[PDB]
């Protein structure tokens, strides 16, 4: 699994592999990782799926009855805390690391990290997973401040294609979702889409 | 290995209009003998029995508590209980116990009422039936009860070829293994009327 | 007869007569007032002094809620501050939950549907107090709500609890407050305190003042001594002529 | 707030030995609408009537006859809270039983289940008892049943029976007309004219609403063959 | 068994009279119009209406905040009429409902299911002595899939009913005749419409000329299902056509 | 153990293998393995075969409750919830491994759900101990909206696939085909396997057996 | 909450149990059930109350239920409290029978319900269940058995007793006319027959008003059976036979 | 009537008779003076004795080394109270290694008695106490009522005929401040006096006095040690 989420200016860009394997077998290659918690929030899920799936459900109820109840659109904190809140308590029985990036009137384009644990910290991008250990030098050498939506788009897609190349437990297809101020846009990188790297012969 | 500690076999056969049920008689503490005329198989009915094999403590809380639920069933519900709603019985009786499981598997042999159509099934230690056709065996020598069966058996017996298969099969299986045996004692369920022979066997 | 006993029963007319007692009580009580303003929130409080010999600032109807939201309570003062515990309670959760500060509507609620589920049974009591919250933030404005005995919430412009609340809202509505500030909202309050104070009734008072705004960076704190000062000379004044 | 309940019964015997909670409660059914039921050779037939006080109500979104099981079907006479109630606990208690013994339950067991739970609430603490009875049918064993248990917690096995208003000239009627042999379509006619008996106004294919059980199963009748019913009445 | 017959403290708890009755629940249902004001709801073939009127007595109260129009989800839209602290209790009842069904079923309640667990227990209330009732009546307002607009109506007796058109408050009365007369001379409602048929019921019974800012309209439609309070604008704007004819 | 399913262009086609073993040795050779779920849903298991059935007879209840009070036809997705959150709140103790699918006012829907209490929502899935042989049929062959008769013929080589390369699983092929208009509950579809005709008799005659004592009871 | 109490387990100023009174009397409204003890066996006979050409047949028995192998119960009083009562009598023996694998004895079940009737009199606030039980049974210590019990949890044994409509008549009766250690169950039959028939003064005696039950051991095995319309309607007609005959001798 | 039987059932004045009852039995104690100087906290209380060979009941209690309290009404509620008290002052001390302040235990006494007042089948506390602390905020003096309702006090007295104590505090809480502890407790002493009647003198028996301060902790003069204060008081003026 790597999951990946980059703020820009006018909100987030958020992508994921689609593996999951038992063992080494992939039991299901067109996984969908970004889960919508609200409008305008998605969070991408690492660990253990019944955990991850568990917490993002409860979050999603807790939240929807939040924005119900204030007959406002809910922060991106506040997701990001039920999750902090909801994995924390339970950093013993979970296993889930999770990203949480969206848009907000009032702060604008927002990824926080929930790693396993249970802390919460706002960051310019986020990466999780057992692949993302292989795209730290190539995120720390190739993010830069004040890309626009269509370079983070890029940003994602070479770093997940790159991680997909070098970890087993990721491939399949990426799957980007874009988070503005007008709406979600989602789009599936496969086959030749997917960003290619040629490999070093001889 | 919890199993095995007490030894037993209990096998059921379908006939054709009949239903036979068989068990051992030995009762044993590993491998030391105690009583050779321990009871296995409980009247659950005019033609229902049910046939207990594993630990001997845990068939006879069965079998009590079964006959317990089955009082009060057929108290209220005012008629006798047919087969298949007693496997169900046992099967929710033995699930209720899940985390603390009983260490028997049940078999039930019997002639459902009104129809007299044969019905034999078996269960896990946790309550899952396994309702087949021809023949059910539990205890601590499937592989030969199996094998005796498999060869043995045939459709659409009558009452005399089923009793010789079940106890040539038994016979056979229990003189294969060595924590069962001392005696076999047989049912023969029919419309009309019930058949209950101790056969002669080895007693080593 | 007998169908005002418990607040589980309804009367013929379709009443629940211990919640109007409660309100009762509530309008035996002195008269603490509210006014909202473009950037903040006033409260006044006419605080009677029933005896020489209790210290200034004893039974202060004043309340800090929460960093941003004040509290102006009229009525019984045990069941007021037990409505304060329950207030102060609801924010700190709200803040160890979802990470931020409660929106005062959203406190209002809170706390309004908890002094209502003491107006259905038989085996408490509703409260007997009414009071009115007030916050300053820079994304929600000024806001002013006030919740009765029943659990009825509102928001208001400005609001008077307590003896002379028809007096006090009637010197209110002469106030364009909409586009006032808290410095002089502050001096208006104290003018309309001693203007609806009763000296043949009552001895004395002391006028308690306090505010949220952005005068105080969004925190719910006392009016300072100086201005405090001018507020009571100049309603001093005012009252004169 | 408090949670807890009264822990003393508010049904209680008078010096006449009578339990006047339960009285009350009968009279409360009593004045509800009319309810039949006939036990036929091969079937059972519930019927009764639903004017609304308005035809800006929606006919066909509340009704009065229920399914229980696929083999059990309801009908009552009284408060219509109090039916919904009891419908869902007898949904309940139905699927309970075929969860422990993997068979569909039969009638005579779900109504004394029934029966036991309205005893519950007319014997426990703080309640009062429920203000309804219910007619239930069956179909078990390739035989058909029919049930009326009382506000009380009692039960009796019917051939056919009338709740609600003018119940006893229902029942006369009924004793009048009844016979055994009879097929379930001369049931749904004799039901159908049980109602008409005391019927105000004009009857239509949704003023009324019909129930019947076979071998089939229990289903409602839908409004076109309760109008085929009524023009071949 | 006579009419008005006591006995006991069944004018009291929630226990039969001798004649059957529940006199409490009566008393809620008198509560309901103690609150003094009006609400209708009218169904169209493509859309459901709700009109309340909007009495805001003294300037000194923010008008924002004195609103019977709430929604239970995005698609769910209710209007309360009765006592103001027993409808907030009830509406953040049907929130609370509507979003446990949605976390346990993963779909969006029904109207109708809504309606029915309020009416569930509203009639809890009315058959345990140790609590009151409440004195609120709730109308439902949403769009089925299968179905289309519904209108959906649940009292303090437990009971709940689908509706074409329904009305609750003092003048509940006037308002069902009128709605009969008009359904009665049945003819194709569209939404502008089904919005007049309810704005100049709830004008008739009143018998008032309405200001924008004196009623409060919600709808539902089956193009855009999410339900939403009309703003003074188009209030004014129907008004306005009203009016004219 | 061998059971999958696939979604084709007008439902849901579910197959599974219908032997049952303890250990190394066969049991059962007629086992059911495709549960009643709802009128419009069924169920393939696989795990522990209590847990499997009483989960799924459990599910079944509330779903026929649920029903019963909407009025309407169950969903696939409130049936998958409720699973997954039951077999999540007991933390895999319950280890029941299932194939859901069925059609519903939204089309066709196929789940598989884990023991842990994950679900997948897939056009065709694989369980069991001969899941990789029908994964690799599947893999090879499989093609989306395709015709009743085709994806039945696919779902059975899936398991034919599993019962030939498996040695858990054997016997007979049952399908379930569940359409909007129909439901087809073909149990056996296939016998690829039967039992070899016999070459010579056994000896097993009146009398053989010697018997010590013997009481009839007549029931009257 | 205390105006609405009831207080139904109170004492009286003179000492007495006020809602137990109203349970008697609850009883004394019910129908008539008669228990008679013979040397070979023991029955119940009771009086149908539940009478209409409109209801159905009844599955077993109207007002008789059978306890466990060798008990059966009859009721008299509120019928849905005699069906609680009746189904905590079953899981009491069935309780015991799992216990001690051996039927429990017919003193022992009557203690244990009339302890749950106590209990129900003394505390909890809820009133009384307004049953009277007549007990019959068979077990190896006292034989044949007869049993009664009160709401008030007060039982006793008993050759002939009364419960019911118009017991106190009935009592009288079975006092002139039961003879100890002589009853026959023929005679005992007889005996129940003539008692329900001048009892139930107000209704003539058919075989659709009354339900018969006899306890009888055969060869080690207790058989409750309850006795068909025929041969209610010959004891009837043995019945009137001797009435006619009494009345020709007079 | 019908509305004072019940703690939950208001009347249709708005009034709450059974928190007034308890008032009253606040009312029927002996009387007890509580005043401040701008460095101590001193608490007298006339104790009274049911006989002549009975001790006079104590009146004065130790709460913590900075809090002591005097009582009035119930004595059982009193002693339930205090004990809530010490275990409040023990939990600050165990958790934050400091004396717990006077206010704070103050307000925790007020909800912790508020709570009875509006639950069915419960009662108001029917003791009144007057507290003495000292803190960084200095001494203080504080009254709580059955109401649940509690003052800050310059000067302060409860109990039966403390109207004459109340009107020579009010007399004297002008010099109240400015007082050494000698003539701070004198000050108590008189007003404790004019609760008496003439032909009543305060003794060493029937007096008892609690002081706290900056550099002393609570302590209790009871018998002998009430005599040093007692010297030195005048004559009754009459």
């Amino acid at each position: 699994t790597t999951i990946m989420a980059v703020q820009f200016d006018g909100g987030v860009v958020l992508g994921a592999d689609s593996r999951t394997t038992t063992g080494s077998y992939i039991a299901n290659r067109v996984t969908d990782k970004l889960t919508p918690i609200h409008d305008r929030i998605f969070c991408c899920r690492s660990g253990s799926a019944a955990d991850t799936q568990a917490v993002a459900d409860a979050v999603t109820y807790q939240l929807g009855f939040h924005s119900i109840e204030l007959n406002e659109p809910p922060l991106v904190h506040t997701a990001a805390s039920l999750f902090k809140e909801m994995c924390y308590r339970y950093r013993e029985d979970l296993m889930a690391g999770i990203i949480i990036a969206g848009w907000d009137p009032q702060e604008g384009g927002q990824v926080y990290s929930v790693p396993m644990g249970g802390m919460m910290v706002r960051q310019p991008f986020a990466i999780g997973g057992s692949g993302s250990s292989y795209i730290y030098g190539y995120v720390d050498a190739t993010y830069r401040e004040g890309m626009t939506k269509e370079e983070c788009l890029q940003f994602t897609a070479n770093a997940l294609a790159l991680a997909m190349e070098r970890d087993g437990s990721s491939g399949g297809v990426i799957r980007l979702a874009a988070i503005a101020e007008p709406g979600v846009e989602r789009q599936v990188l496969l086959g030749d889409q997917i960003p290619k790297f040629t490999i070093a012969t001889l | 290995s919890i199993m095995s500690y007490n030894g037993g076999a209990v096998m059921a056969m379908k006939g054709k209009n009949c239903v036979a049920i068989a068990a051992d008689r030995r009762f044993g503490i590993q491998a030391q003998m105690v009583t050779t005329d321990f009871q296995k198989i409980f009247p659950m009915g005019d033609r229902l029995y049910i046939g207990l094999a594993g630990l001997a403590t845990d068939v006879q809380t069965v079998a009590q508590r079964l006959k317990f639920r089955l009082n009060l069933y057929e108290l209220k519900e005012g008629r006798q209980i047919k087969p298949y709603t007693l496997m169900s019985m046992v099967a929710n009786l033995l699930y209720e116990k899940r985390f603390g499981p009983y260490y028997t598997e049940p078999v039930i042999a019997g002639l459902d009422p009104k129809t007299f159509k044969p019905f034999i099934c078996s269960l896990d230690l946790i309550g899952c039936p396994m309702v087949t056709d021809d023949f059910v065996v539990s205890g601590t020598c499937t592989e030969q009860m199996y094998g005796m069966c498999e060869s043995l058996w045939e459709p659409n017996m009558d009452p005399e070829h089923l009793f010789e298969t079940i106890s040539q099969a038994m016979l056979n299986a229990v003189d294969r293994d060595a924590v069962s045996g001392m005696g076999v004692i047989v049912h023969i369920i029919e419309k009309d009327k019930i058949t209950t022979r101790t056969l002669k066997a080895r007693m080593d | 007869t007998g169908y005002d006993l418990s607040a589980s029963t309804f009367s013929p007319d379709g009443r629940v007569f211990q919640v109007e007692y409660a309100m009762k009580a509530v309008e035996n009580s002195s008269t603490a007032i509210g006014i909202r303003c473009k950037d903040g929130v006033v409260f006044g409080v006419e605080k009677l002094v029933l005896s020489k010999l209790y210290e200034e600032g004893s039974n202060k109807r004043l309340f800090n809620v929460d960093r941003h939201v004040g509290m102006a309570v009229a009525g019984l003062l045990a069941d007021a501050r037990s409505l304060a515990d329950i207030a102060r309670e609801e924010a700190s959760n709200f803040r160890s939950n979802f990470g931020y500060n409660i929106p005062l509507k959203h406190l209002a609620d809170r706390v309004a549907m908890y002094v209502h589920a003491y107006t259905l049974y038989s085996a408490v009591r509703p409260f007997g107090c009414s009071f009115m919250l007030g916050s300053y933030s820079v994304n929600d404005g000024a806001q002013l709500y006030m919740i009765d005995p029943s659990g009825v919430s509102y928001g208001y412009w400005g609001c008077a609890i307590g003896k002379a609340r028809q007096a006090a809202k009637t010197e209110i509505e002469k106030l364009q407050m909409k586009e006032m500030t808290c410095r002089d909202v502050v001096k208006e309050v104290a003018k309309i305190i001693y203007i609806v104070h009763d000296e043949v009734k009552d001895k004395a008072f002391e006028l308690e003042l306090s505010w949220v705004g952005e005068i105080t960076n969004g925190r719910h704190e006392i009016v300072p001594k100086d201005v405090r000062e001018e507020a009571e000379k100049y309603a001093k004044e005012s009252l004169k002529e | 707030m408090a949670e807890r309940g009264y822990s003393f019964s508010l049904t209680t015997f008078s010096p006449s030995g009578k339990l006047v909670q339960i009285e009350y409660a009968l009279a409360a059914v009593a004045g509800g609408a009319p309810s039949v039921g006939i036990k036929a050779a091969n079937g059972v037939v519930l019927a009764t009537e639903k004017k609304q006080k308005s035809i800006l109500y929606d006919e066909r979104s509340v009704h009065k006859v229920e399914p229980i099981t696929k083999h059990i079907g309801l009908v009552y006479s009284g408060m219509g809270p109090d039916y919904r109630v009891l419908v869902h606990r007898a949904r309940k208690l139905a699927q309970q039983y075929y969860l422990v013994y993997q068979e569909p339950i039969p009638t005579a067991q779900l109504v004394q289940r029934v029966a036991s739970v309205m005893q519950e609430y007319t014997q426990s603490g703080g309640v009062r008892p429920f203000g309804v009875s219910l007619l239930i049918c069956g179909w078990n064993e390739g035989r058909p049943y029919l049930f009326q248990s009382d506000p009380s917690g009692a039960y009796f096995a019917w051939k056919a029976t009338a709740m609600g208003k003018n119940y006893v000239n229902g029942k006369t009627f009924l004793e009048k007309r009844y016979n055994e042999d009879l097929e379930l379509e001369d049931a749904i006619h004799t039901a159908i004219l049980t109602l008409k008996e005391s019927f105000e106004g004009q009857m239509t294919e949704d003023n009324i609403e019909v129930g019947i059980c076979n071998e089939a199963g229990f289903r409602r009748l839908t409004p076109t063959e309760v109008k085929d019913y009524l023009a071949a009445i | 068994m006579s009419r008005g017959s006591s006995a006991g403290f069944d004018r009291h708890i929630t226990i039969f009279s001798p004649e059957g009755r529940l006199y409490q629940v009566e008393y809620a249902f008198k509560a309901i119009n103690q609150g003094g004001l009006t609400s209708v709801a009218v169904r169209g073939k493509d859309c459901a209406v709700i009109v309340t009127q909007k009495k805001v007595p003294d300037k000194l109260l923010d008008s924002s905040t004195v609103t019977h129009l709430f929604k239970i989800t995005e698609n769910i839209g209710c209007v309360m009429t009765g006592m103001t602290a027993d409808s907030r209790s009830q509406v953040q009842r049907a929130r609370y409902e509507a979003a446990n069904w949605k976390y346990k079923y993963g779909y969006e309640i029904p109207v109708d299911m809504l309606c029915k667990r309020i009416a569930d227990i509203s009639q809890v209330y009315t058959q345990n002595a140790e609590m009151r009732p409440l004195g609120c009546c709730m109308i439902l307002i949403g769009i089925d899939e299968e179905q289309g607009p519904q209108v959906y109506k649940c009292d303090p007796a437990g009971y709940y009913c689908g509706f074409k058109a329904t009305a609750a408050g003092v003048k509940q009365t006037e308002s069902t005749s009128f709605l009969e007369k008009k359904v009665k001379k049945k003819f194709d409602w569209t939404f502008e419409q089904t919005v007049e048929t309810a704005i100049t019921c709830l004008s008739t019974v009143l018998s008032i000329d309405f200001k924008p800012s004196e009623i409060e309209v919600g709808v539902v439609t089956v193009e855009n299902p999410k339900f939403r309070i009309l703003t003074e604008a188009e209030i004014d704007a129907h008004l306005v056509a009203l009016a004219e004819r | 153990t061998t059971i999958a399913g696939v979604v084709y262009k007008d439902g849901i086609v579910l197959g599974a293998d219908t032997r049952a073993t303890e250990g190394m040795v066969v049991a059962d050779k007629n086992c059911s393995k495709i549960h009643f779920i709802s009128p419009n849903i069924y169920c393939c298991g696989a795990g522990t075969a209590a847990d499997t059935d009483m989960t799924t007879q459990l599910i079944s209840s509330n779903l026929e409750l649920h029903s019963l009070s909407t009025g309407r036809l169950p969903r696939v997705v409130t049936a998958n919830r409720m699973l997954k959150q039951m077999l999540f709140r007991y933390q895999g103790y319950i280890g029941a491994a299932l194939v859901l699918g069925g059609v519903d006012v939204t089309g066709p829907h196929l789940y598989s759900i884990y023991p842990h209490g994950s679900t997948d929502k897939l056009p065709y899935v694989t369980m069991g101990s001969g899941s990789l042989a029908a994964m690799a049929v599947f893999e090879d062959k499989f093609r989306p909206d395709m015709e009743e008769e085709e994806a039945k013929k696919l779902v059975s080589e899936a398991i034919a696939a599993g019962i030939f390369n498996d040695l858990g699983s054997g016997s007979n092929i049952d399908l379930c085909v569940i359409s909007k208009s129909k439901l087809d509950f073909l149990r056996p579809y296939s016998v690829p396997n039967k039992k070899g005709t016999r070459f010579g008799r056994y000896r097993c005659e009146k009398g053989t057996n010697a018997v010590l004592t013997e009481k009839v009871t007549t029931l009257e | 909450s205390r105006r609405y109490d009831s207080r139904t387990t109170i004492f009286s100023p003179e000492g007495r149990l006020y809602q137990v009174e109203y349970a008697m009397e609850a009883i004394g409204h019910a129908g008539t059930c008669l228990g008679i003890l013979a040397n070979d066996g023991v029955l119940l006979a009771a009086e149908r109350r539940n009478i209409h050409k409109l209801l159905d047949e009844v599955f077993f028995s109207e007002k008789i239920y059978k306890l466990n192998e060798d008990m059966a119960c009859s009721v008299a009083g509120i019928t849905s409290d005699a069906n609680v009562l009746t189904n905590e009598l079953r899981l009491i023996a069935q309780r015991y029978l799992l216990q001690y694998q051996e039927p429990i004895p017919c003193e022992q079940l009557v203690t244990a319900l009339c302890d749950i009737k106590q209990a129900y009199t003394q505390f909890g606030g809820k009133r009384p269940f307004g049953v009277s039980l007549l007990y019959i049974g068979w077990d190896k210590h006292y034989g044949f058995q007869l049993y009664q019990s009160d709401p008030s949890g007060n039982y006793g044994g008993w050759k002939a007793t009364c419960i019911g409509n118009n017991s106190a008549a009935a009592v009288s009766m079975l006092k002139q006319d039961y003879k100890e250690g002589e009853m026959t169950l023929k005679s005992a039959l007889a005996l129940a027959i003539k008692v329900l028939n001048k009892t139930m003064d107000v209704s003539k005696l058919s075989a659709e008003k009354v339900e018969i039950a006899t306890l009888t051991r055969e060869n080690g095995k207790t058989v409750i059976r309850v006795l068909k319309q025929k041969e209610v309607e010959q004891l009837i007609k043995k019945h009137e036979e001797e009435e006619a005959k009494a009345e020709r001798e007079k | 009537n019908q509305y004072d039987n019940d703690v939950t059932v208001w009347s249709p004045q708005g009034r709450i008779h059974q928190i007034e009852y308890a008032m009253e039995a606040v009312k029927q104690g002996s009387a007890t003076v509580g005043l401040k100087s701008k460095t101590h906290a001193v608490l007298v209380a006339l104790k009274r004795a049911q006989s002549e060979l009975a001790a006079h009941q104590k009146k004065i209690l130790h709460v913590d080394n900075h809090i002591g309290i005097s009582i009035a009404g119930l004595t059982a509620d009193a002693r339930l109270l205090c004990n809530f008290m010490r275990q409040e002052c023990l939990d600050s001390r165990f958790v934050f290694d400091r004396p717990l302040p006077v206010s704070r235990l103050v307000s925790l006494i007020g909800s912790k008695t508020q709570i009875p007042t509006q639950r069915y089948g419960r009662r108001p506390y029917g003791v009144g106490l007057l507290i003495a602390g000292y803190d960084d905020m200095g001494p203080h003096i504080f009254q709580t009522c059955p109401s649940a309702n509690y003052f800050d006090c310059r000067a302060m007295s409860i109990g039966a005929r403390s109207q004459s104590a109340r009107t020579y505090l009010e007399r004297h809480m002008s010099e109240f401040m400015e007082c050494n502890l000698n003539e701070l407790v004198k000050h108590g002493l008189r007003a404790l006096r004019e609760t008496l009647p003439a032909e009543q003198d305060l003794t060493t028996k029937n007096v008892s006095i609690g002081i706290v301060g900056k550099d002393l902790e609570f302590t209790i003069y009871d018998d002998d040690d009430v005599s040093p204060f007692l010297e030195g008081l005048e004559e009754r003026p009459q």
